């Protein structure tokens, strides 16, 4: 397979600085051009900047000229965005590409993307609670257990059940964001109440930014 | 970039042609090869199309590119419910020297039949009663098309106070999900008979309640 690893966004205050890194497998990374586009959210992609395969040779949106540099060291098949001064504005999902030229330009290999939040605001990580299903909706089919996760920031946190092993009824909702500024989110996950008295419910809650990796157990509700 | 023009949405039925223009100038467009690519919700772009008229791997006949002067066109044939997703293309600038991207086109699948949304609502856990907080967590999905309104009771008087509710996103099955919190102090919790999650859908509500009896 081929494929560009992206690696290095978060939050950062005003005039700060982040570092994007993008590793390559599989081609001859050296020889190609590539990109970095981003997306705020709602919004569209917006090119930001391009470098040779040398290095050479480096282009700069207006958005960015001064303040971002594109780079790349070929011996470790790695591409970078230094990001410097940066502003709110500049708060988008930012991905990597290569740049191949046919009879035109196309961005046919992408990076998976890395959000790139640029505030004031502390990073908080969350408190995590369980959902346990209530003692009527068990005697009966099946069963919606669940955790919430409270008041965080920034954006994203991933959720698990079992340590990856339960991926079948899970719908973890996308996050409200709240008057305060602080996301919360729930993951549930639907299985058969007759599984409730012999199976253990564990959800896992990773937020990268706080360095939160959290584990909690859903058990079922006996009150009444 | 938006230096090129896409119009932010069109609507097909399933089996129909439906097409995405995308207008520039003689700069872009005008003399250079268009690339078209497709975003399903919060994923990485796609390459559909490069050279204007070139399939990538794997994309099938019902898509083409086509070209006439300052204008590219996206055609799909035998339109899928699977296509519904953004649309965006792409040139280079000979004047700016930029690679420019349309504002995107969201694309949608007509005559999807209507679906009412599951709810279900949670009390606040002992743990966060015990940290003095409660959140009640009303969970919505499968639901279309994707709009919803969320009211909430106590005893059945509406409560507006405390409320934070996303708006609708598009579950991979192409139906939507929502998420709708209310915030309270234990001792309104504890107060109160019950508190309620009505949700609405296309005029008919669908509601659930929790109660500290437990
Ligand atoms: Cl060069």
């Amino acid at each position: 397979e081929v494929q560009l690893l992206e690696s290095g966004g978060g939050l950062v205050q005003p005039g700060g600085s982040l570092r994007l890194s993008c590793a390559a497998s599989g081609f001859t990374f050296r020889y190609d051009y590539h990109v970095w586009v981003r997306q705020a959210p709602g919004k569209g992609l917006e090119w930001v900047s391009a470098i040779s395969g040398s290095g050479g040779s480096t282009y700069y949106a207006d958005s960015v000229k001064g303040r971002f540099t594109i780079s790349r060291d070929n011996s470790k098949n790695t591409l970078y965005l230094q990001m410097n001064s940066l502003r709110a504005e500049d708060t988008a999902v930012y991905y990597c590409a290569r740049l191949r030229a046919d009879l035109g330009l196309y961005m046919d290999l992408w990076g998976r993307g890395t959000l790139v939040t640029v505030s004031s605001a502390s990073t908080k990580g969350p408190s995590v609670f369980p959902l346990a299903p209530s003692s009527k909706s068990t005697s009966g089919g099946t069963a919606a257990l669940g955790c919430l996760v409270k008041d965080y920031f920034p954006e994203p946190v991933t959720v698990s059940w079992n340590s990856g092993a339960l991926t079948s009824g899970v719908h973890t909702f996308p996050a409200v964001l709240q008057s305060s500024g602080l996301y919360s989110l729930s993951s549930v996950v639907t299985v058969p109440s007759s599984s409730l008295g012999t199976q253990t419910y564990i959800c896992n809650v990773n937020h990268k930014p706080s360095n939160t990796k959290v584990d909690k157990r859903v058990e079922p509700k006996s009150c009444d | 970039q938006s230096v090129l023009t896409q119009p932010p949405s069109v609507s097909a039925a399933p089996g129909q042609k439906v097409t995405v223009s995308c207008s520039g100038s003689s700069s872009n467009i005008g003399n250079h090869h268009v690339s078209w690519y497709q975003q399903l919700p919060g994923t990485a772009p796609k390459l559909l199309i490069y050279d204007t008229t070139v399939l990538s791997s794997g994309v099938p006949d019902r898509f083409s590119g086509s070209k006439s002067g300052t204008s590219a066109t996206l055609g799909i044939t035998g339109l899928q419910t699977g296509d519904e997703a953004d649309y965006y293309c792409g040139t280079w600038d000979e004047l700016t020297s930029n690679l420019v991207f349309g504002g995107g086109t969201k694309l949608t699948v007509l005559g999807q039949p209507k679906a009412a949304p599951s709810v279900t609502l949670f009390p606040p856990s002992s743990e966060e009663l015990q940290a003095n907080k409660a959140t009640l967590v009303c969970l919505i999905s499968d639901f279309y098309p994707g709009a919803v309104t969320v009211a909430w009771k106590a005893d059945s008087s509406p409560v507006k106070a405390g409320v934070e509710t996303t708006t609708p996103s598009k579950q991979s099955n192409n139906k939507y999900a929502a998420s709708s919190y209310l915030s309270l102090t234990p001792e309104q919790w504890k107060s109160h008979r019950s508190y309620s999650c009505q949700v609405t859908h296309e005029g008919s509500t669908v509601e659930k309640t929790v109660a500290p009896t437990e």
